[PDB]
C-alpha cells in the first residue's frame, strides 16, 4: 500500500499540469471562434457558429485576461497547447 | 453473562452468539488481560478456560484486520485512464423393509 | 409574451438595484429568496434577453456568497449556522436555476468555477447533516426546508447537465453524489430526482458507465 501510494501522489501531480494546460486551451479556442463570430458580423460563419455552440468549451476565470488578436499567434499557441 | 469479562467467558464457551461488532472494539487487551491477573479469588481452572477466551479474541480481531486490509489493496489497484431409470436401487430389496408377522 | 415587460421590470429592477447596492457583505436571505420565486414561476420564460456582463458579475458575487458554507463543518451559534445554511441554500438553487431556465443563452454566461461549488456544496451539506437527522442509520423545521431546497436543486441540476457538455472531474463528483442517497431510509423524492440525475449521467457520457456499475456493486450489502 505504501509503493501505490507513492506511485499515486506523482501521478497527482502530473494531473494538476494537465488540467492547467487544458483550461488554457479552452480558453483560447472560445475566444478565436468569438473573434470568428464577429467576422459572421461581417454557410460558412454560421457553420462556425454551430462549431462554437457544439464544442461547449467551459470557460474558466482566466479567460478574458488571455487577449491577443493576432489570429495567427494564437494558432501557434493553440497549437503548443495542443501538443 | 454478567460482568466486565462476560465477553471473554462467551468466547470462551460458546463462541458463536459473539458477533462482529462485539471483537472489534468492546474489549482492550492491554487493560482486560490485565484485569484477569490479579482479580480476586481466580481459581485456576477458570483462568485457563479466560485464556483460551482471550486468546480466540486476539485471532478473531487478526483475522479482521487481514480483511479489512486486503479489501484496501484490491481498491487501490484501481484507476481511471480515459485514454429414465438411470439410478434406481436394483428392485426393492434396497429400500422395502418387510412387514413383520 | 412579446415581451410583458413588468414582471420582466419586477425582477430587471430588483437585479439591477441589489447588485448597485452592493457592487459599488452579502445580500441577506429576504433578498435571495423573493429572487428565487420570481425565478421559478414569473422567470421560467423571462431570463432571457438581458445584459451578459451583468449577468456574470452577479452569478461570480452569489458564488463567492456559496462559499460561505462549502465545508462549513458544523443556544444561539447554532441558530447562527441555521441562518447561514437557509441563506446558502437558497443562493444556490438561485445559481443552478438562472443557470439553466431558459432553453437558450449565450455561451460563457455560466463558468465551470459556480458548477463545482454548487455541486461540493451539496455534496457536504447533503451528506453530513440531511442523512443523519432523516436515517438512525448513519447517526426542527429548518432541516425539513433544506430538504425541500436540496430536491430543487438536485432537479434542476439534472436538467443543466441534460442541456450542455462537461468536464470529467466535475463528472465524478457528481455521479458520487448521486449515486449516494440510494443507501439511506426515508428519502423517497430525493431517491427519484437522484434517479433522473443518474439515468442523465449514464445518457451522455459513454466512459462512466462502468464506474456507475462498480459504485453500484460496491454497497449492496
Amino acid at each position: 500500500i505504501e509503493e501505490r501510494l507513492h506511485t499515486l501522489e506523482e501521478e497527482k501531480e502530473e494531473l494538476a499540469q494537465y488540467q492547467k494546460w487544458d483550461k488554457m486551451r479552452r480558453a483560447l479556442e472560445y475566444t478565436i471562434y468569438n473573434q470568428e463570430l464577429n467576422e459572421t458580423r461581417a454557410k460558412k460563419k454560421e457553420e462556425c457558429m454551430k462549431k462554437i455552440r457544439e464544442l461547449g468549451s467551459l470557460p474558466q476565470e482566466a479567460f478574458e485576461k488571455y487577449q491577443t488578436l493576432s489570429l495567427k499567434q494564437l494558432f501557434r499557441k493553440l497549437e503548443q497547447c495542443n501538443t | 453473562k454478567r460482568g466486565p469479562l462476560a465477553k471473554i467467558w462467551l468466547a470462551a464457551h460458546w463462541d458463536k452468539k459473539l458477533t462482529k461488532a462485539h471483537v472489534f472494539e468492546c474489549n482492550l487487551e492491554s487493560s482486560v488481560e490485565s484485569i484477569i491477573s490479579p482479580k480476586v479469588k481466580m481459581a485456576l481452572r477458570t483462568s485457563g478456560h479466560l485464556l483460551l477466551g482471550v486468546v480466540r479474541i486476539y485471532h478473531r480481531k487478526a483475522k479482521y484486520l487481514l480483511a479489512d486490509c486486503n479489501e484496501a489493496f484490491i481498491k487501490i489497484k484501481m484507476a481511471f485512464r480515459p485514454g429414465i431409470l438411470q439410478e434406481n436401487d436394483f428392485g426393492d430389496f434396497g429400500m422395502d423393509d418387510r412387514e413383520i408377522m | 409574451m412579446m415581451d410583458s415587460s413588468t414582471f420582466k421590470r419586477f425582477t430587471a429592477s430588483i437585479e439591477n438595484i441589489l447588485d448597485n447596492l452592493e457592487d459599488m457583505l452579502l445580500l441577506g436571505k429576504h433578498q435571495l429568496n423573493e429572487l428565487g420565486s420570481e425565478s421559478a414561476k414569473i422567470k421560467a420564460m423571462g431570463i432571457m434577453d438581458k445584459l451578459s456582463t451583468d449577468k456574470t458579475v452577479k452569478v461570480l458575487n452569489i458564488l463567492e456568497k456559496n462559499i460561505q458554507d462549502g465545508s462549513k463543518l458544523s443556544e444561539r451559534l447554532w441558530r447562527d449556522l441555521i441562518m447561514e445554511r437557509v441563506t446558502k441554500s437558497a443562493d444556490a438553487c438561485l445559481t443552478t436555476i438562472n443557470i439553466m431556465t431558459s432553453p437558450n443563452m449565450p455561451k460563457a454566461v455560466y463558468i465551470e468555477d459556480v458548477i463545482e461549488r454548487v455541486i461540493q456544496y451539496t455534496k457536504f451539506h447533503l451528506q453530513n447533516t440531511l442523512y443523519p437527522q432523516y436515517d438512525p442509520v448513519y447517526r426542527q423545521r429548518v432541516i425539513v426546508m433544506l430538504y425541500n431546497k436540496v430536491c430543487d436543486i438536485v432537479s434542476s441540476l439534472s436538467e443543466l447537465l441534460e442541456i450542455q457538455l462537461l468536464t470529467d472531474t466535475t463528472i465524478l463528483q457528481v455521479s458520487s453524489m448521486g449515486i449516494t442517497p440510494f443507501f439511506v431510509e426515508n428519502v423517497s423524492e430525493l431517491q427519484l430526482c437522484a434517479i433522473k440525475l443518474v439515468t442523465a449521467v449514464f445518457s451522455r457520457y459513454e466512459k462512466h458507465r462502468q464506474l456507475i456499475l462498480e459504485e453500484i456493486f460496491t454497497s449492496l450489502a
